[PDB]
């Protein structure tokens, strides 16, 4: 019964560690290919 | 810096929907071209602009390694001697640090020339030395 | 009377066993999921497939042959269809690649 | 630390991270090495060189006076990599990472 918990809590925490890593990467992913536009702005006039 | 007036009313404009003599893929470096293409149109001349192009390049072989990065159009005075159209993209480009792209629009202005000119441009891929013999 | 190819753009980036390509301004454009080739000589060329069209005109293209041969700025035809293989009885009792070649 | 010339000025603060702008003319920071961020015109703070990014932004680790640090303040370039004092002149002494007693 110790070595079964101490299993399944460190299996909870990896858990929880990777999910939100996957999710972090996608996000990364969509925010590089992502590309900002010209500037439409009076840039002169500043 | 003191942009012309006609060059400020265009550049507020939708000028990127507008008809142009061929339907290129929109990218960073065909908006200036166009807006450089529209701002020509208007006038007629279109050979002023490879002037400019052509005065671009010279100065830029002169220029230090790496001078779109600190560059100051303003300050340089070999843009000084350019047409307005073509030193209000410069600014353009220098706000928003994309000069490195100077080598790029320019192709594609000379494209729309070419196309509303109606003239048809081959490129003859020769080894180094062979632009002698252009023949066959 | 000439075998015309169809120059589509130009290679722009290489990331180990893919490639990105810029299209040179005012040419035919290249169709998803087709067959190209890199020129990496006058006589020699590497086969590339369509994975991606971009908006700003850049094609996602995935190497099969020749890599190491690819080099920046070089040339791009395309051939405008499909990937299509031999088959037949005449294969059996042979080993190939996934492009036919023995 | 000794310092050579401004180099930029300090434009993000993430905590213990920051960023800086190039001063005009990009005079250029070498890599991996220590800088000197002016929080007071004599309090100055140390910070580590650790990304040179191609528009000319320089990546900074902040190691002390970090909450002093402010986004507008002029950094210098010290040109060198971390050195501390060593030898038997430290012993018995409580010391930071930076040699500063």
């Amino acid at each position: 019964q110790q070595r079964t918990s101490s299993l399944y809590n460190k299996t909870r925490q990896f858990g929880i560690t990777a999910a939100l890593i996957e999710i972090l990467s996608a996000m990364s992913s969509l925010e590089g290919n992502a590309m900002k536009g010209v500037r439409r702005n009076k840039f002169w006039e500043g | 810096y003191t942009p012309p007036e006609g060059l400020k009313k265009l550049y507020a404009s939708d000028f990127e929907n507008s008809k142009y003599p061929l339907n290129i893929v929109p990218s960073d470096s065909v908006l200036f071209a166009k807006f450089l293409y529209k701002a020509a149109e208007e006038k007629g001349n279109f050979d002023n602009i490879l002037s400019d192009f052509q005065k671009i390049a010279a100065a830029a072989s002169k220029l230090p390694i790496f001078w779109e990065r600190t560059a100051v159009v303003e300050k340089i005075p070999e843009f000084k001697q350019l047409s307005e159209p073509t030193f209000f993209t410069l600014v353009w480009m220098q706000n928003n640090g994309m000069l490195e792209l100077i080598q790029e629009v320019a192709e594609v202005y000379e494209t729309f020339v070419n196309a509303k000119q109606k003239k048809a441009v081959a490129k003859i891929f020769v080894a180094p030395g062979g632009e002698k013999n252009v023949e066959e | 009377f000439f075998k015309t190819t169809e120059m589509i753009g130009y290679v722009h980036s290489i990331d180990g066993t893919i490639a990105t390509l810029i299209p040179a301004p005012g040419n035919p454009g290249v169709a998803y999921n087709t067959i190209i080739q890199i020129q990496v000589s006058p006589t020699t060329f590497a086969a590339g497939l369509v994975f991606n069209l971009e908006k700003d005109g850049r094609i996602g293209i995935i190497l099969m042959d020749n890599i190491t041969e690819v080099q920046s700025g070089q040339k791009v035809m395309a051939t405008g269809q499909l990937l299509h293989i031999p088959v037949g009885a005449g294969v059996l009792g042979k080993v190939v690649n996934p492009l036919g070649h023995e």
